[PDB]
């Protein structure tokens, strides 16, 4: 299927969000407060993906509106991104069993991890900053991309798409902190060490927060959630380790 | 409205 | 995969908090502190 | 023989570093440094203990024990 | 004597290789090193427990403690 | 040779200071104290162990083991 | 002085058997084996520690620290 | 040198009372008791290790830094 990520303003960024977890992902019974949980990804087909299409980086024209994501739906991993206007698929060489029809795809040599994208960026994770301003331009870089092995440019771009989308999906946290960066003041985010500890550990969270039973914490090595206010703050799609 | 946690 | 890092057991509830065991395990591996001061 | 089974109840550091340990309603004590990690951890994960001992009756010395997870 | 029964609040390796918890609002300190890595899992994992002295004076020294479960 | 590999289904501390671990429905024991906590870690987190030794029957010695991420 | 308090961001085995972590921007060495399990541990967990010693210059000893859970 | 740099795929107490790991296929060993523990620690939690010596042949060592990620 096919989603839209709206980044117009903070409102429909978080509405785009919550529509993708609805529509993927299942509450958890013992994490779940009004209409907010912590839920876990519906296990569909391997291979299965999902396109996100990215929207409203110019908030008062419509324009910049030829990138797509291709998302492996079971992990969330992105396995590459397409230029709707050239019709060209770039995808990680990791990815090789996802296949998208329609599209000319370019098997790239470069993997997808967030070590070799941050190598070829020389870019790291904790400390980068994402406003308005770098997504436009980190879409710029991704509309001029061509070959089959990634450029720094392109793995900047990569990086700061994959925060503010799958990550942010994954964590209410990085969501909540990022979407200040589109309103009209037009802040900077500048990604922390927690946010990066939260995405290098989401296996483990996932493998945990299934157990909660109303316990009074939460420990996941150096993680600790103290309240269920603290879990819902922070986590809102986990794997499903079944 | 954004509730309490988004 | 991403899901376990080693063995089988995914938390250990301990005084009402529930811990990932692998974390547990990990500052429960500590011999008698004495051993420190005796040599080989 | 077999003294008692079960969780551990509560476990103590002595004055003279030896450690008791309270199973099924019975206490013992150690002088096995060694011992103190042990029942320590097993105390705080749950795991059944048996304490092992020529003489069972409450209060008396043991250096034997078998840990299970259960 | 029961000198103070609570979560450890804070602990402390000291300059003189003893080691420093407070509990209830009291700090007691201790040369047993044994008790080191007891008293840091007590910590982590919020046991109760039980300060046991003659002397129950905050800044006294200790060297028997009770450890307990919820 | 590679005695068993498995998880510890339980461990004994010993009146002789030695600690024993069942692995693939097999005894095994040995007198290096620096591994009692180390397996016993193992054995709470369900890891699996290769006991390794020159005589692999039940009962015997060890006291070389790999710890595995299985 | 307290020269540094934070969760320990590295820890370092060195080659002399002293023990280094980085904490706050700043990197202190201790030379007291018994502190080391108890570094790493708080290190693992996230506990916050409060490195003291008189000299608080990054790359300095230190034999007193304070453990807390936040 | 740093040689090796990554999560620890096995440990393993050797007969001799030394320490083996194997980091990204390779193994390395060292005789320094204090070590055991902390080795032992970081594959439960799968720290990133950076094993760093002289040699980086499977020779000894004695170094190894521990981080979080
Ligand atoms: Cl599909
Ligand atoms: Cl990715
Ligand atoms: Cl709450
Ligand atoms: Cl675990
Ligand atoms: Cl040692
Ligand atoms: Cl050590």
């Amino acid at each position: 299927r096919e989603f839209t990520i709206d980044f117009s303003t903070q409102q429909s960024y978080v509405s785009s969000l919550n529509s993708i977890r609805t529509e993927i992902s299942t509450p958890l019974e013992h994490i779940s407060q009004g209409t907010t949980s912590v839920s876990v990804i519906n296990h569909t087909p391997p291979g299965s993906y999902f396109a996100v299409d990215i929207r409203g980086l110019d908030v008062y024209q419509a324009r910049f509106d030829h990138l797509r994501l291709i998302i492996e739906q079971n992990n969330l991993y992105v396995a590459g991104f397409v230029n709707t206007a050239t019709n060209t698929f770039y995808r990680f060489s990791d990815f090789t069993h996802i296949s998208v029809p329609g599209v000319t795809t370019v098997s790239m040599t470069t993997d997808s991890s967030y070590t070799t994208l941050q190598r070829v960026a020389a870019l790291e994770r904790s400390g980068m900053q994402i406003s308005r301003h770098s997504l436009v331009s980190s879409y710029l870089a991704l509309m001029e991309f061509s070959g089959n092995t990634m450029t720094r440019d392109a793995s900047r771009a990569v990086l700061r798409f994959v925060t503010v989308t799958a990550e942010a999906l994954r964590f209410r946290q990085i969501q909540r902190e990022f979407r200040q960066a589109l309103s009209e003041t037009a802040p900077v985010y500048t990604m922390t060490p927690g946010d990066v500890d939260l995405t290098l550990n989401w296996g483990r969270i996932s493998n945990v927060l299934p157990e909660y039973r109303g316990e009074d914490g939460v420990r996941v090595g150096r993680i600790s959630f103290n309240n269920i206010s603290a879990i819902l703050g922070t986590v809102a799609v986990i794997l499903n380790c079944h | 409205g954004f509730g309490l946690f988004d | 995969p991403e899901c376990q890092i080693t063995g089988d057991r995914p938390v250990i509830k301990i005084n009402n908090t529930l811990w990932e065991s692998n974390t547990a395990a990990a500052f429960l591996n500590r011999k008698s502190q004495f051993l420190y001061t005796t040599g080989k | 023989a077999d003294c008692a089974k079960g969780k551990i109840e509560f476990s103590k550091y002595n004055e003279d570093d030896t450690f008791t340990v309270k199973v099924d309603g019975k206490e013992y004590w150690t002088s096995r440094w060694n011992l103190q990690p042990l029942l320590q951890s097993a105390q705080l994960t749950g795991m059944t203990v048996t304490i092992k001992s020529s003489t069972c009756e409450s209060g008396s010395g043991f250096a034997e024990v078998q840990f299970n997870n259960d």
